[PDB]
């Protein structure tokens, strides 16, 4: 019911908002990077497919 | 203390 | 280092992405609601400011 | 498996 914060309490809330927002930045950014690696897995699967197509057609 | 503030979100 | 993931590994990677994104939403959503309360706090501050201004002008 | 996959991000 009483929503009047003290100075100390305010500073904590601002500071924590900031932290939350940074945790968000951090997850997102790590995820971004992760996809970079995930892509290499996608692309590697494709090099493997080319290998087989090739392999098949060179014994045809 | 008012419930649900920015702190109180853990993390 | 073999970039050829396996079906099970692939599904892991995908479902893990899902989870990362869900955490992010969950953090953002909890943060959002949080501001509903922070605002009620700011507002309580105003009421008090107004209170004193009123209290001051009512006693000449 | 390679180093930086979406898993590995802990959380």
């Amino acid at each position: 019911i009483d929503h009047r914060l003290t100075d100390r309490e305010w500073a904590e809330e601002w500071k924590h908002l900031d932290h939350l927002l940074n945790c968000i930045m951090d997850m997102v950014e790590k995820t971004r990077r992760s996809l970079t690696v995930l892509r290499r897995c996608q692309e590697a699967d494709r090099e493997e497919l080319n290998y087989w197509i090739r392999r098949y057609s060179d014994a045809e | 203390v008012p419930p649900g503030l920015p702190s109180s979100v853990y993390a």
